[PDB]
């Protein structure tokens, strides 16, 4: 009875992703309508930027991409994705992407402004997670991953630093630039170091099972302050991803440690997420059988924590980056490339 | 300790996708 109410769940939230997936929304704002504030963030392939929309007053997270850069570093198809992916889901643990367009020189994703800023400055700053206070993200994450994996998404970039804190202390997950819809397996050599599994690693084909081997490595993060693999340089991370072995601080639980062996197994074939049962195997282990599934999905948990507020616009929960320039070309780049964004 | 160690590295701040 309440397997089958999940089951209706994801069939409904598959008919409702469907509809969007095969008819994207496109061409959705225009540069002129945002005045731009600040730097929140960056990443590999560009900026997210702080704006006002002139009309209504709101505030929100602008991604930039310059289309000649997105053609240089080969990740055409990997911006793509990322659109029309994030244009078509709905969840609790998303961020939202509320318009999208481009010009001459750039492509633009206009975000929800998530305020209370990264997961990371916290955890670095507090040192640690208590179990309590871990279990209530990864429970998030748990949810998310069930949502995506089951409309064939992979996500492939999980770290605290995509992970935002919203004004009741609950995650919203961005960054979609490596997300992808796939049937079966893939091949890409992408993701952050200290999160990659094995299999990635090793160039073999893979699937879903390597975002429930980084989750493994979040949990571990968030509750021992340092990841299960690191080091000063990626080659020497990768070796100890492959070797099969882990060491765990001496204040994890139990049930922490048994939960943790079975997300960071080196053979996919045997990880937890990835065996008969599915999602149920960790959802169903004994470190979350205090966690009430509906109650985090309809945000009714106490949170660990709400963010400092100082006003609409404020960005205290972020650092300070240096600022440069947008410029728009007067001729069109790449516009053959990018039709379809 | 391990978390002296990890604190004394070289990736302790935001890490980029490869
Ligand atoms: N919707 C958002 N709200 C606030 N900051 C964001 C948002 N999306 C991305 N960022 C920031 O930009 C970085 C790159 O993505 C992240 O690590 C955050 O610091």
């Amino acid at each position: 009875s309440e397997q089958e109410s999940v089951k209706e769940f994801l069939a409904k939230a598959k008919e409702e992703f469907l509809k969007k997936w095969e008819s994207p929304s496109q061409n959705t704002a225009q540069l002129d309508h945002f005045d731009r504030i600040k730097t929140l963030g960056t990443g590999s392939f560009g900026r997210v930027m702080l704006v006002k929309h002139k009309e209504t007053g709101n505030h929100y997270a602008m991604k930039i991409l310059d289309k000649q850069k997105v053609v240089k570093l080969k990740q055409i198809e990997h911006t793509l994705n990322e659109k029309r992916i994030l244009q078509a889901v709905n969840f609790p643990f998303l961020v939202k992407l509320e318009f999208s367009f481009k010009d001459n020189s750039n492509l633009y994703m206009v975000m929800e402004y998530v305020p209370g800023g990264e997961m990371f400055s916290h955890l670095r700053r507090i040192g640690r997670f208590s179990e309590p206070h871990a279990r209530f993200y990864a429970a998030q994450i748990v949810l998310t991953f069930e949502y995506l994996h089951s409309l064939d998404l992979i996500y492939r970039d999980l770290k605290p630093e995509n992970l935002l804190i919203d004004q009741q202390g609950y995650i919203q997950v961005t960054d979609f630039g490596f997300a992808k819809r796939v049937k079966g397996r893939t091949w890409t050599l992408c993701g952050t170091p200290e999160y990659l599994a094995p299999e990635i690693i090793l160039s073999k084909g893979y699937n879903k099972a390597v975002d429930w081997w980084a989750l493994g490595v979040l949990i571990y993060e968030m509750a021992a302050g340092y990841p299960p693999f690191f080091a000063d340089q990626p080659i020497q991370i990768y070796e100890k991803i492959v070797s099969g072995k882990v060491r765990f601080p001496s204040h994890f639980s139990s049930d922490l440690k048994d939960l943790l062996r079975n997300l960071l197994q080196v053979d996919l074939t045997k990880r937890f997420g990835n065996l008969k049962n599915g999602v149920n195997d960790i959802k169903n282990h004994k470190w979350f059988a205090t966690t009430d599934w509906i109650a985090i999905y309809q945000r009714k948990v106490e949170a660990p924590f709400i963010p400092k507020f100082k006003g609409p616009g404020d960005t205290s929960n972020f650092d300070d980056y240096e600022e440069e320039e947008i410029r728009v070309s007067i001729n069109e780049k790449c516009g053959k490339e990018f039709t379809e964004f | 300790t391990t978390y002296a160690d990890f604190i004394a590295s070289g990736r302790t701040g935001r890490r980029s996708a490869i």
